[PDB]
């Protein structure tokens, strides 16, 4: 009831810390995932 | 109106002034005949005559021709009749030839009936000839052309100038105190005074240079704008 | 007076004027 | 713990050499050439674990970037950018989105001139934007700048110090060029105003192991009789020998001398060979004893690299003045490498004669339209309306041109006059060469147009012009009876 | 000795030349005789004769009277011969009195054989009278005087000088466009032209009204001057 | 538009004291009392201005920090705090809490060996948040450390030169104080590892401390054209240029004449030289558009001028005789009266006609005056009327311009003499005293031009009878005059 | 069962942007607690030497 | 009188005022 939803914020408070903390890293993931290159596109790494 | 021009002296103006006079008058839309009878012939030469040219009224009358082929047409509204050149042996006898002269007279008045010109100026020696003179008693209304220094400030009260001229002062100069005590004398000494002087302008002394009247090579030099108030006088004063 | 007087200094100045004058 | 990258410099100081990861680096290049053997000599400079990352413009990176099968790193990034502001704006998010940017190379080489659009204060904020992405990424960045006109630029990039980490600059100079470390800052200490001079070995930079900024080269003819002016001073009999002894020279000062009109075209070679050869650290003037140029060629000659040509009017000691006044200066002005191009600007109309109206608009508005000439002084077109009493066909008669960018055009009552590069303050004496009666009695009205709009519009005027109105090739009294 | 100065043209300064001439010439001590031959005598005038003399040369041959008693003497060493005022009638008609004054050229005659007169100058008229050639054929030398001005230009190539005169500037400006090409055309294409020219100088339209030559008016003119330098050259070639 | 402080060093170049608000600079010295005197001449050498306030340790900074009553800010506020690390750790919090930070400068005075206790990782961190707390906020930090080993932290300052402005160290050297700057950044560059000297007078820091080529002239000399050389030091007149020339030994003085009345002061001004600063100098004159006669020119060369160059040379010759006089030293001897000279350039100072025997006297004088040049002192002429003039008249036609121009007549002679002139420019001072024709007045003339001759001529011309003596026609010929009449017979 | 899942989603959801906005605004907080009150602690202004 | 008109135009000055002022020119044939 009221005991296991304030828990939920014991859980759900320090998730969005944390989540916040990491947000360069979330960033940066998400650009490495979707990759869009609007003006820069890589030609290719040669040898 | 038959109007002479006549100096006091030679060599004061009466040429130049009387070229630059037919020039203005005819300027302001109006037919004007000029007529030289100064035997020196320098009249032609204002109005890019050439040299060579002898031809002329005296001439054409001491050749027994047509005085009346003599004419010249400068502009619509301006002719000349010139009085020609004279051999070195005619200028040196003048006797022998100025009485032949005096047909022109008649000539001149059945002209000034002709209607084909409102103004009939006449250039005039000092020679007190009988030409000069009937020639003066011609003309309507005369112009004693003078210079505001001794020698016409002596003529004025010695000679006789012609009954009823205006005198007209020419060849003003500049920072002359000689010639600032004369005009004043002159200012209440002289009741035949006109009110208007043409200056000492460079002008004048180019305008013969250049073979052209002062109104046509400069118009907006001083002595233009004089011989236009002049104009305006004649046209204002001299209408009968 | 001015011009008065201007033309009598001229008359005394310049004799062949005052000679005519009177 | 992170590693220090290194410029590919042969015979380099580590001090001047080292580049710790996490800050920015600026190099500007006299030429594209020059700035490519520098990447690629940098691009065989690095460890076999150091990762790079190359930015490419208007060109596949693929194709003109190579590396040495001995030395160099096992992998390096190739990217390609289309050459316009928004790439670099975006280079931050485009290397993110594909590479994790942490403890790597950014190596940026740019087209000629790419840098000379970019705003000074939106510069200031990408160095400051790259700075902090830099820091945080622990990553550097080196930017190789081919240009010629970057003296403002390199004064904004002094006055942003603490955004970069390093400014050096490669001028060309004959046979060696010369690097001017204004800073460098690494982990081995700190370095300011440095100047070193490296050459080129078949694409290979070694260094050399401000000299001659105060020599005066001279010509004799330039110093009227003046023996040698100071120690500084040589005198050489023509300028042939003194083209050769500023090949050697690098900071002097040349001052050629001209007589006549042939010595136009071999001194304008001469001066864009130095110019090329050399950078802006040469002072080159042009000194004119005798009244045989025109402003053409003297525009010709600042194109070249001459700072300024002298006019014969002034005295001897103004010459000396002009060339105490470009002391210090550098040429900052582009000069195109082909030479050609610069002589043909000198008459591109080459027509004289007279001229149908068709024929004339053509030639002026091909005139006008040409990109290569300057602006607002391609030349004046003047249009004579004649004098009551004559006609055009005579006005058309009495007018005889004399140089070679002169047309003539008689059409509608009204004669129509061209003369190239002429201008405006000098009409007049123009008028007065061609015409031989003198202006003023032939014409009643003038109308004049010098600039390109005002050219343009009346030639555009013109053209309406129906035919049959267009043209081909003191009064004296008369005689009357009076009646 | 006769000396006979004319105008190419009326008003160049015949008048007041020839007085400053006489007193030039009377300052270097020769004997001085000036006959003025212009009939609006003015030459009287100028050495402080007053307007009501009536007497002169010519007045006193037409009255029968004898000519040698209408002089004046100047100072020890110049003397006058007036025209002498002539009527107003006679100013209208000078026919009526050209030729009855024939005598004065065998009393020149008689004053040039004298010896008594160095220098007798003459001021002419240019009427083309008969008394006018008379005088000038009797005149060892003359002087046409011009202005530089496209007038006298005009008539120097169609009037007729005096055989042997040499021609004289006055009246000369200062920065005449017009005057000065006139005076280097006539420097190099003028034979008779002098080497000396006279400026324009207050003092010479001054003198007339002070009734006195130029040169007693004012030494130190520059008008008087030229004037001596004329007067040295005439002593020198026309003596 | 923030103000840029200055660090207390006297005699300091602005490139290594100004100190730009918006960033961190550390200064190390040696000694603490070296530190409180640093501390309290950076204090006392702010504007009026200027907001500071200070941060001291393990002393009270009311008592050891001192003020100059004369310059200095208006006030300053003071920061205690005990010898801990956890007060430089909240400086930033501490200082904001009491002062807002915009446009502030803070100095962090540490006591002896203060900073040793710090990591090397805790001080990095320290530094990082400092330099990002003060481009933030605006605001410039100054730390004095007082230490003796800091060379391990000396080394991680180095490498921590992203966030330190500048990097300065202080020490002891038994008489001076040696100043090394590592680095140093401000607005009007950047400078790096430069080693400096400071000495303690009286409580101020200070840092410690033939013209046979320069060529001194007018600018006249020159018209509108600046300098050729370096050396080319141009003067506006000549008299700057002369003030100059008191401190010159052997400098090339090229002065500058427009004017003929500006002859005398530059002929006394050439002799003051000559007998000043000894005969290594040179002395040249240059004119402009006309300004010398012969005479003048003597005068000149005589009072210590090497060489007058003629205003018909144009500018390039002037230089090449400039070149030309390089060695020359003046050998010439330069009297030390003045007025000598100045009365040999005109000796006669008598003009126009004269008594036959005033003129003898007057020209023997001259010609016996021996100051002057030999056989250029004067032409005397003797000339014969063509018989068409007489003499007097002659005399009425010359006109002698000069000062130094005399005539008589005698003998049916007329004489002239034109003192100081030259044989060869006799016919263009005969043109200028008489009329256009160029002697066409008389028929022959006989010149002398030689001292020999001109006194046998003299003594000659002594030997003539009185009678003959003439006087001028104006003074001997002569209010109105009346004509009066005669008779012409 | 069903209503117990639903509360505890919801529960969830609101309590993510809490600190979510308990993170991004945690700067200005500390800021104005300091400003408030805080602590000032260690360094202490001795007195405005003029 | 005495006019030498021959060899007029070797001289510029005299070239000048002959172009400036139609008389003299005129005169000057
Ligand atoms: N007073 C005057 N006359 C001018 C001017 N421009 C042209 N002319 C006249 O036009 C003729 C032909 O000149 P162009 O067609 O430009 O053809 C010219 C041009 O190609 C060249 N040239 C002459 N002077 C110069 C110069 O100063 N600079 C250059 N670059 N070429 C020149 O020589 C050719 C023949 O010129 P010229 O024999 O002198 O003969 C010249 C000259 O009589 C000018 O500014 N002033
Ligand atoms: N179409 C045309 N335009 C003309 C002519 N003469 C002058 N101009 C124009 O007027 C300017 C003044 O030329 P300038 O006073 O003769 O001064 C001239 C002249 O003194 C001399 N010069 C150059 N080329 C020639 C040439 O071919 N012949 C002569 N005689 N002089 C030349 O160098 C100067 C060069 O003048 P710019 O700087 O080009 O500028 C010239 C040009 O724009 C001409 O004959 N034709
Ligand atoms: N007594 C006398 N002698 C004369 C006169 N005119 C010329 N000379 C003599 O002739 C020489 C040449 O002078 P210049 O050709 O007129 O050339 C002159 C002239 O251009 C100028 N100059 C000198 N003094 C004066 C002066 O007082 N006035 C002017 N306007 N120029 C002067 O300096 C030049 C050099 O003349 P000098 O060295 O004096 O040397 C003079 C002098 O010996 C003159 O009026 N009186
Ligand atoms: N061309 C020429 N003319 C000469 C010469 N000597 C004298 N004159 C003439 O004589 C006038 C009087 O000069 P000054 O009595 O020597 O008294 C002179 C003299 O003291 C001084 N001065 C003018 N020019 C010069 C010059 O070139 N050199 C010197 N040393 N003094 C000069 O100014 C006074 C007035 O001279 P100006 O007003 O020019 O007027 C000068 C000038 O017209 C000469 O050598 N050449
Ligand atoms: N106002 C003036 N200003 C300047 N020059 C003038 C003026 N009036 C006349 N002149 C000049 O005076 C000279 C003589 O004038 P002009 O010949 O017309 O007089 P004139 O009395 O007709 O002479 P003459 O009858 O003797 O031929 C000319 O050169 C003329 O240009
Ligand atoms: N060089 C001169 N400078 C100034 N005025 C002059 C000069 N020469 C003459 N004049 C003036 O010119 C006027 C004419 O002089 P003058 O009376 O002698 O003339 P003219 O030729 O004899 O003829 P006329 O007697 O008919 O005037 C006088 O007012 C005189 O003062
Ligand atoms: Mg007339
Ligand atoms: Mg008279």
């Amino acid at each position: 009831i009221i005991e296991i939803i304030v828990v939920c914020a014991l859980i759900f408070f320090p998730l969005g810390y944390l989540a916040r903390h990491s947000l360069r890293r979330i960033r940066d993931t998400l650009r490495l995932f979707f990759a869009k290159p609007r003006y820069v596109k890589p030609a290719g790494t040669l040898r | 109106a038959v109007l002479g021009l006549q100096g006091v002296r030679g060599g004061v103006g009466t040429t130049t002034i009387t070229a630059a006079l037919a020039w203005s008058l005819q300027m302001l839309g109006e037919n004007v005949l000029v007529v030289d009878a100064c035997p020196d012939n320098l009249l032609r030469l204002s109005f890019n005559v050439d040299f060579t040219h002898r031809q002329g009224w005296a001439r054409a009358m001491l050749d027994g021709q047509d005085w009346r082929d003599a004419g010249l047409r400068y502009t619509s509204q301006l002719d000349l009749l010139p009085f020609g050149q004279l051999s070195i042996e005619e200028q040196e006898n003048p006797q022998h030839w100025q009485t032949r002269l005096s047909d022109i007279c008649s000539g001149l008045q059945q002209l000034k009936a002709s209607g084909r010109y409102q103004w009939i100026l006449i250039d005039l020696p000092r020679d007190a000839s009988q030409i000069t003179h009937q020639l003066l008693s011609l003309c309507d209304h005369s112009l004693a052309i003078v210079n505001v220094d001794a020698n016409c400030h002596i003529r004025l009260h010695q000679q006789a100038l012609p009954d009823g001229a205006h005198i007209l002062i020419n060849n003003f100069r500049i920072g002359s105190q000689v010639q600032d005590d004369i005009y004043q004398l002159w200012l209440q000494s002289q009741r035949r005074l006109l009110p208007m002087l043409i200056h000492r302008d460079e002008a004048m002394a180019e305008c013969l240079a250049a073979k052209q009247p002062v109104g046509e090579y400069r118009s907006d030099a001083l002595a233009a704008e004089e011989i236009l108030t002049l104009a305006n006088w004649c046209l204002l004063n001299y209408s009968g | 007076i001015s011009q008065r007087e201007q033309l009598a200094a001229a008359l005394k100045r310049w004799p062949l004027l005052a000679e005519f004058a009177q | 713990v992170d590693p220090v990258f290194s410029i590919g410099i042969s015979s380099l100081w580590d001090e001047l050499r080292h580049m710790p990861a996490g800050g920015v680096w600026w190099f500007n290049v006299d030429r594209h050439e020059d700035a490519i053997s520098l990447a690629n000599q940098t691009i065989a400079s690095q460890a076999e674990t150091a990762h790079v990352a190359v930015i490419s413009m208007d060109s596949d990176p693929a194709k003109i970037f190579q590396l040495d099968d001995s030395q160099g790193p096992e992998k390096i990034k190739l990217f390609s950018m289309l050459n316009h502001e928004k790439g670099l704006y975006y280079l931050t998010r485009d290397l993110q989105c594909s590479i994790d940017p942490h403890n790597y190379l950014f190596i940026l080489v740019c087209a000629n001139n790419a840098w000379q659009n970019i705003p000074a204060e939106r510069l200031r904020s990408w160095l400051d934007k790259m700075n902090k992405w830099s820091r945080l990424n622990h990553c550097s960045l080196l930017v190789i700048n081919p240009g010629n006109n970057n003296d403002k630029q390199f004064s904004l990039l002094l006055e942003e110090y603490r955004s970069l980490f390093g400014l050096a600059s490669l001028r060309f100079q004959g046979d060696q060029h010369l690097l001017d470390i204004a800073f460098w800052c690494n982990e081995k200490g700190v370095s300011a105003r440095q100047q070193l001079s490296v050459q080129q070995q078949n694409g290979i930079w070694t260094l050399v192991q401000r000299s001659d900024e105060k020599r005066i080269l001279s010509n004799v003819a330039v110093l009227e009789g003046a023996p040698p002016l100071s120690e500084h001073w040589q005198l050489f009999n023509n300028n042939e020998v003194l083209f050769n002894e500023a090949r050697t020279a690098q900071a002097a000062t040349v001052v050629f001398s001209l007589q006549q009109n042939a010595q136009i075209e071999p001194l304008a070679r001469s001066i864009h060979t130095l110019r090329r050869q050399r950078g802006s650290a040469m002072k080159i003037l042009v000194r004119e004893n005798t009244a045989s140029l025109r402003a053409t060629d003297e525009r010709l000659l600042l194109a070249c690299g001459a700072n300024m040509v002298i006019p014969w009017n002034a005295p001897l000691s103004r010459c000396l003045t002009m060339i105490e006044s470009v002391q210090g200066q550098k040429f900052s002005r582009y000069v195109p490498e082909d030479i050609t191009t610069l002589l043909s600007m000198t008459q591109p109309l080459k027509l004289r004669g007279f001229q149908k109206w068709d024929v004339f608009c053509n030639a002026v508005n091909n005139m006008m339209n040409n990109p290569l000439l300057p602006a607002h002084g391609k030349g004046v077109l003047v249009a004579l309306r004649p004098v009551p009493g004559i006609r055009v066909e005579q006005a058309l008669t009495l007018c005889r041109p004399n140089r070679t960018g002169d047309i003539m055009t008689i059409g509608g009552n009204r004669l129509v006059l061209f003369l190239s590069f002429c201008r405006i303050n000098d009409l007049d004496t123009a008028l007065n060469h061609i015409f031989p009666l003198p202006t003023g009695d032939i014409f009643s009205n003038r109308m004049v147009w010098f600039e390109d709009d005002q050219i343009s519009a009346e030639l555009v005027q013109m053209r309406l012009l129906a035919p049959e109105q267009w043209g081909m090739p003191r009064r004296i009294p008369e005689p009357m009876r009076l009646l």
